[PDB]
């Protein structure tokens, strides 16, 4: 054997074990998620607080692409990083020549033929990240998910990591329960929510609850962070609906 | 090694007690042709901050992309874009006069005269220009082009040293710069009526005026005046 030594190799069942071994530093780490609403998006994420001597509030991992997309990724937090930069980096030179900000679909593939890129030579790693992400353009809202093999759909909801099944159960209750669409305000309270529920699969460390959106009514289409009173308010919803 | 096309002509400002006051009128020209009358030469950066650019307008478009471009860098993985860590007058200044003076020393300069009005967190006022050179100055009344041969004189009048800043109110401020702008519509051949004004105060924040006329001027005494010399009639 020893296919899985290498990365771009191919086993002889057709598979490159080396994505595949990547996916499991994603399944390794903390839950994140994503809400389609009914005019933009919804990020959430868990932040396990390892340690007291851990500043609250100041060590945020939901980043922000130009000034309408949103990113949160799960597994290796260097590499979902580097991911971002790139994405960035593509956001800027689309802007610099046809004016206009680049569509989520369009970001989303630029990640992604990166990403698939890291699959192709065995002198790269596959990015230990998957990354949950979209925002609101010109055709309305997107949300999407890219996995270590350069692999994304579009969704309607999406999760990640290690409460990714608990999270993913939750998620298919919404959309059953919710086929006309949630609102913005809403998928802020039930990311609250979800987070809390996949909590229950990382229960040693407590954890801390952060959470961004985009929505073309309540942040003019632009990314921000939930903070404060509308955040508090979410967190009281999500510490409701456990007990 | 450039020569401008579309040009904009005088960017004028002074400091006030408060903040600082900059205006710009509305032309866009190309050569002796008045072509274009709908440009914006004032651009704001945040709510603290204002650019006045005169000279080529093809440089300017290309200098609002940066600023613009500067805001979405600034913001990334920056809690405090809005706050503690949001952009200062003196930080945008300083990139534009670094990248001013990196074109010069490349032979490729951007064709213009900058004026960064502004005001500091701390509630200092900020006023300094730089040109397609990289020279850098500051003082209390500011000025590019027919400007600093007509506008300094008279705004200097009000503020001549640091000690009248605070002497000096909001309202007597503009009526010196709108005055100014009247000035050189009377002088400047390349100027237009039309102009766009922006007030940066330490108390009331940012207010841009668009779309001010020059008015109040004096064309009456023209009818007297027959010939060049000896003519009569």
């Amino acid at each position: 054997t020893g296919y899985d030594l290498s990365n771009s190799v191919f086993s002889p069942d057709g598979r490159n074990f080396q994505v595949e071994y990547a996916v499991k530093a994603v399944e390794n780490g903390t839950t994140s998620i994503g809400i389609k609403c009914n005019d933009g998006v919804v990020f959430a994420v868990e932040k396990l607080i390892t340690s007291k001597l851990l500043v609250p509030q100041k060590n945020v991992k939901i980043q922000v692409v130009d000034r309408h997309i949103g990113c949160v990724y799960s597994g290796l937090i260097p590499d979902g990083r580097h991911l971002v930069n790139r994405g960035r980096e593509e956001a800027a030179s689309f802007k610099k020549l046809y004016k206009t900000p680049i569509p989520i679909p369009a970001f989303a593939d630029r990640l992604g033929q990166y990403v698939q890129a890291h699959t192709l030579y065995n002198s790269v790693r596959p990015f230990g990240v998957s990354t949950i992400f979209g925002g609101v353009d010109k055709n309305g809202a997107h949300l999407y998910m890219l996995e270590p093999s350069g692999s994304y759909w579009g969704y309607k909801g999406a999760a990640t990591g290690k409460g990714r099944q608990s999270a993913k159960a939750e998620l298919e209750k919404l959309v059953d329960h919710h086929p006309e669409g949630l609102s913005a305000r809403e998928a802020v309270k039930q990311a609250a929510k979800i987070i809390y529920l996949a909590h229950e699969d990382n229960k040693e460390k407590d954890f801390e609850l952060e959470i961004s959106w985009c929505s073309l009514s309540e942040t003019n289409g632009l990314h921000k962070f939930v903070k404060g009173d509308l955040l508090q308010e979410a967190i009281d919803f999500a510490q409701k609906e456990i007990n | 090694t450039q020569q401008p096309i579309v040009t904009g002509t005088s960017v004028i400002s002074m400091k006030y007690d408060n903040g600082v006051i900059i205006a710009a009128d509305n032309l866009g020209s190309y050569g002796s042709l008045l072509r274009f009358n709908g440009v914006e030469r004032l651009i704001p950066v945040g709510d603290n901050t204002v650019v006045g650019i005169s000279g080529d307008i093809s440089d300017m478009q290309h200098i609002e992309r940066l600023l613009k471009d500067l805001v979405t860098e600034n913001a990334y993985d920056n809690p405090l874009a809005d706050a503690e860590e949001a952009l200062e007058p003196s930080y945008i200044f300083e990139y534009l006069a670094t990248v001013m003076y990196q074109r010069r020393s490349k032979m490729n300069p951007l064709w213009n005269a900058i004026i960064v009005a502004g005001v500091q967190s701390n509630g200092d006022q900020f006023l300094r220009y730089v040109n397609l050179l990289g020279v850098t100055y500051s003082s209390p009344t500011l000025a590019t082009g027919f400007g600093a041969h007509m506008a300094n004189p008279l705004l200097r009048k009000v503020v001549d040293r640091e000690s009248d800043i605070p002497k000096t109110t909001v309202q007597v401020a503009e009526e010196a710069i709108v005055n100014a702008m009247r000035v050189l519509y009377y002088r400047d051949a390349r100027s237009s009526r039309n102009f766009s004004l922006a007030i940066i105060d330490k108390n009331t924040g940012l207010t841009f005026k668009k779309n001010l006329q020059v008015e109040n001027m004096k064309w009456d005494f023209a009818k007297d005046i027959k010939g060049y010399g000896t003519q009569k009639i």
